[PDB]
RNA sequence: CCGAGCCUGGUGAUAGCUGGUUGUCCAAGAUAGAAUCUUAGUUCAACUUUAAAUUUGCCCACAGAACCAAAUCCCCUU
């Protein structure tokens, strides 16, 4: 997919490209319609992860931890 | 444009279902093509801790 | 499926073959060669004309390394140096 | 090294280049010894070339001392609070003086390692990239193997 | 036992720096610090921002009148801040709502006198008080100095201004130093709204525009717990906005909420401040 | 002991400060810290060239990735891009796939333009016209 | 040897004033100098690290340690003290917080060089009820924890 | 613990043999040979380092170096 209107200026120094936002049309859209063990699996077939996500983690790596991390933007 | 932080967040990073068909197709052409996909290497935003992988149904 | 010894050095060693890469690095090389024989074929030129062209140039050169050589010789010595020092145990009034 | 420190991302302090630069410092605090060698340097520059800085910039207050509490130091305390203690013993004027600039052109924030540099807050102005840009929509929104 | 002193004294000195971490010492005022006076810091305050200020009247900004109450209560064993605060409360008002309505012409006035209050809210005349360092000069009940009294003596010290040197340097120091505090942020989480369907629906009554269809324009993972709905907001075959949720009701209401930013013009590409 | 050692703590510590957040007798005792404390520091002091490394392979997987979905591949991106004169690195051409996706779409299709323009040249190689964007900017 | 347990008794807090919760009160004891080892006694003392005070003192009954039987003398003494000095108004109403173990000035002999050993037994009551043991979290909890890091993951290493 | 006790002293025995030789920083720096009861060492040399006097130094064509191949000396010049 590519679809945009290239141009030289006249000089041949600069390139201007025009592209707009090309919106989605009313037609191409639908209508609203209105134990451990057994534990760990459920949630690893609810998120399609494996369980070593959900077995947990010490208090020294949860110490290592950072609690009040940077924020940007 | 113009979303919300956490909702541009989560439509950015979400995961995405390909469905690919093996008829008649090398399996090594699919499992480049669905590994890819599944890395998230199709994202320009990839990394690898970003956990930005996608689902890849072969049928 | 092994190499005897060591890999690449002695009697049998581990096979090693040219790619495409290698002969196309030697080829650009060897390009280079061609026209780095082209350029020395031709000489401006000989040892008769060439003969005392850079006298001043090369006496030049030398009588400066000469001169820097054999002037070399310790720095002087200042007394506003040794008073300098004694200014470490100035103290306003 | 970078994982043995805090680390911080770059900031302004409060948009500090915006409409107007607010020069980020407002106090130094000497301290010069008077009868001592170790500050013989810091008092050659309090008798030279202080009166011009204070001068220079009028942002920033200037208190001097004799006898700190301990060595003699600069204490700079910058607009966003942070208190900085630079210790200028046994330093010649040149060095003072270049120390002083220094502070007098810093910011307050920190001389921790810095994320990224380059801090834009709205980046993107088409629209950040999801995976929704550029696959192609269908007739009537029928995902693949759609019986209808 | 060794001989010696230095070392000694190097952890002696080193302990104490610990203590003064383990056990911070009680936040007490600048004022009282050492190496203060107050005169020459209220110039350099002047000369920091780079306009004159009347001295008298930059320090009855500063003085309030909880501390003329202590102060008589302190004596028992001067002109308050009271008019300088309203009279910088009503041009920063005023003028705030003047430059917003000249950058953003078609923002309704509930919008406006919403943008009005963030930017002289308690908290962002707090920060901006603070890093501005009004919070050493002023003089009040207690340290640390309390976000209602750091307002207003901030606009207390917009009014000595305004009475100092005139209106447009005054709304060159309130557009310099409050709407810089929304560069950065949006629309609406500097106006907090509910129900922002509900607000296009009666917006769009105003207009005269038939009320929008919602309609699903994209999605992906629908029966997991990890959807994507991407909800467009349509009306008469054309669409206004359309957004991201990870259910469609607040995909549907995250496109309100980017139409309402597209109709009143405050999207995320607008023309930046023209400072 | 005439004169012995008496600052030998504050040598430690300077050690130990450096080490406090390792793993074991590393971060405790100063034989284990010492050892493993100037390997952080070797290790850092490589990391360097490496982070460099890194980056520019982050780049380029990045603009593969959102070349591929435009239609080209990463060698025809970059090769037509220089070819065509725009001296954009792949830091910015990484910033430019992730947060501003239209001017990357431009971009991909000024390369394939350039691509086709030079090799229409290349099939009519001899005397033809100059290419459209083949035209280039030489400095006297 | 230091004696910090014992001071951290006697440290004293000022008044209260009648608009804050009241303050739970807190009770410092120790035994020093025990014949038994600091490990045999740290698995009694993690026995009773939480246990409402008349609990700890049945499992402590009912064990068949000479640290068990050395504990339940503790835990009686300062009860009584509690009730006695510290201004616990309910004599059950204590619950221990900390019981910790360390180890003492163990002494010498040759068999080879055996140590016989010597222990310290550290308890703290606190007024109230128990802790709820907080529950081992469930499937709502890490369905939620993960979908928030989910929505906190960002684009790394560039804007 | 006797192919010749144990102790103290001479005794800080002698070790061409193993091991060990503690602050920061920067800079130059590599493997002809000879003789030796000598090849687990050393003395000279060659190389190496610092400081000094200077004045030529390294490379290269041509001419040139013996009768019974690859190349090397050599040096006006550059």
């Amino acid at each position: 997919n590519c679809n945009v209107e290239l141009a030289l200026t006249s000089d041949g120094r600069t390139i201007v490209c025009y592209h707009p936002s090309v919106d989605i049309p009313y037609e191409h859209t639908k209508p609203i319609p209105r134990e451990e063990g057994p534990m760990i699996e459920q949630l690893s077939k609810m998120f399609f992860t494996t369980k070593h996500r959900w077995y947990p983690h010490g208090r020294y790596h949860r110490c290592r931890k950072n609690l009040n991390p940077p924020k940007d933007r | 444009s113009s979303f919300s932080r956490a909702p541009q967040q989560w439509a950015t990073f979400a995961r995405i279902w390909y469905l690919l068909d093996g008829k008649m197709q090398p399996p090594g052409k699919l499992a480049a093509m669905a590994s890819i996909r599944l890395q998230g290497l199709h994202k320009p935003v990839y990394h690898a801790l970003s956990d930005c992988g996608d689902h890849v149904v072969i049928m | 499926g092994r190499i005897p010894g060591r890999q690449w050095i002695g009697k049998h060693r581990r096979p090693r073959f040219v790619s495409l890469r290698a002969k196309q690095n030697m080829i650009r090389r060897l390009e280079i060669e061609a026209e780095n024989h082209y350029w020395l074929s031709m000489p401006y030129m000989t040892r008769e004309q060439e003969r005392g062209h850079a006298a001043v140039r090369r006496r030049e050169a030398f009588e400066a390394i000469k001169a820097a050589a054999t002037s070399k010789f310790p720095p002087h010595r200042f007394i506003a140096d040794q008073l300098d020092h004694l200014n470490v145990t100035k103290k306003w009034s | 090294t970078a994982r043995g420190t805090p680390s911080r991302f770059l900031a302004s302090v409060l948009h500090n280049g915006l409409g107007r630069y607010v020069q980020q410092l407002q106090r130094l605090s000497f301290s010069v010894s008077r009868d001592g060698a170790s500050s013989r340097g810091a008092r050659e520059f309090v008798e030279r070339e202080v009166i011009d800085f204070a001068r220079r910039n009028p942002g920033v207050v200037i208190y001097v001392n004799s006898r700190p509490c301990c060595v003699p130091r600069v204490v700079a305390e910058y607009l966003n609070g942070a208190v900085r203690e630079e210790s200028i013993h046994c330093k010649s004027v040149e060095e003072i003086s270049t120390l002083v600039q220094k502070l007098a052109d810093q910011s307050g924030l920190d001389v921790i390692r810095i994320r990224k540099p380059f801090h834009t807050d709205n980046p993107s102005i088409q629209g950040q990239w999801h995976p929704f840009t550029n696959k192609p929509t269908t007739f009537r929104g029928l995902r693949p193997r759609e019986v209808q | 036992v060794k001989k010696g002193f230095r070392a000694a004294f190097r952890f002696q000195k080193e302990l104490e720096r610990q203590r003064l971490l383990r056990c911070p010492p009680p936040p007490v005022r600048r004022s009282e610090k050492p190496n203060w006076d107050y005169h020459a810091e209220i110039q350099a305050f002047g000369h920091r921002l780079q306009e004159n200020f009347s001295l008298d009247l930059l320090k009855t900004a500063f003085v309030n009148s909880c501390y003329i109450k202590s102060e008589e209560a302190k004596r028992q064993q001067l002109k308050s801040n009271q008019e300088l605060s309203e009279q910088g409360t009503s041009f920063s008002q005023t003028c705030l709502t003047q430059f917003l309505e000249d950058e953003y012409p078609d923002m309704p006035t509930e919008g406006i006198k919403n943008l009005v209050d963030f930017l002289t809210g308690e908290e962002v005349v707090c920060h901006v008080a603070r890093n501005l360092a009004v919070e050493q000069l002023t003089l009040s009940e207690e340290f640390p100095v309390p976000p209602a009294v750091l307002q207003q003596t901030f606009f207390a010290v917009i009014g000595a201004l305004l009475q100092s040197s005139g209106p447009e340097r005054t709304a060159l120091f309130i557009r310099d130093f409050l709407i810089t505090q929304m560069t950065g942020k949006e629309l609406f989480e500097m106006w907090k709204i509910i129900n922002p369907m509900g607000l296009l629906v009666e917006e769009l009554k105003k207009r005269n525009v038939s009320a929008p269809e919602s309609r699903l324009t994209r999605q992906s993972g629908g029966t997991t717990a990890l959807p994507l709905y991407f909800v467009g907001l349509y009306c008469d075959k054309k669409l206004i906005a359309e957004g991201p949720g990870e259910t469609v009701l607040v995909a549907e209401e995250e496109a309100a909420r980017v139409a309402l930013r597209k109709l009143y013009g405050f999207t995320e590409n607008r023309r930046p401040w023209n400072y | 002991l005439r004169n012995r050692v008496t600052d030998r703590y504050f040598r430690i510590q300077e050690v130990l400060k450096h080490a406090r957040h390792f793993r074991g007798r590393k971060n405790r005792c100063y034989r284990l810290a010492v050892r493993t404390v100037i390997r952080a520091f070797v290790k850092c002091t490589k990391a360097r060239y490496l982070k460099k490394k890194n980056m520019r392979t982050l780049w380029i997987n990045r603009i593969t990735a959102a070349s591929q979905e435009h239609g080209l591949k990463y060698p025809a991106l970059i090769g037509n891009l220089v070819k065509c004169q725009v001296e954009l690195n792949r830091k910015v051409l990484a910033d430019l796939a992730i947060y501003e996706p239209k001017t990357f779409k431009s971009l991909a299709a000024l390369a394939s333009r350039r691509r086709h323009e030079g090799f229409a040249a290349a099939l009519g190689d001899g005397k033809e016209p100059e290419g459209i964007f083949s035209r280039v900017v030489q400095y006297h | 040897i230091s004696r910090k347990w014992e001071k951290k008794n006697k440290i004293v807090y000022p008044p209260q004033l009648p608009g804050e919760p009241r303050r739970p009160a807190e009770i410092y004891h120790c035994r020093r100098q025990i014949k038994y080892s600091k490990d045999k006694m740290w698995y009694l003392a993690k026995l009773i690290r939480g246990m409402s005070i008349d609990q700890a003192l049945a499992q402590l009954e009912f064990n068949d340690k000479k640290g068990a039987k050395i504990i339940k003398e503790v835990l009686l003494e300062a009860q009584d003290m509690a009730v006695r000095d510290h201004n616990v108004e309910f004599r059950s109403n204590l619950y221990i917080a900390e019981s910790t173990s360390g180890r003492g000035q163990c002494l010498k002999r040759i068999r080879g060089i055996m140590e016989k050993v010597y222990c310290h037994y550290f308890v703290k009551l606190v007024e109230g009820p128990p802790p709820p043991p907080e529950p081992p979290k469930t499937a709502v909890a890490h369905a939620k924890e993960y979908i928030q890091q989910l929505r906190s993951r960002t684009i790394v290493h560039t804007l």
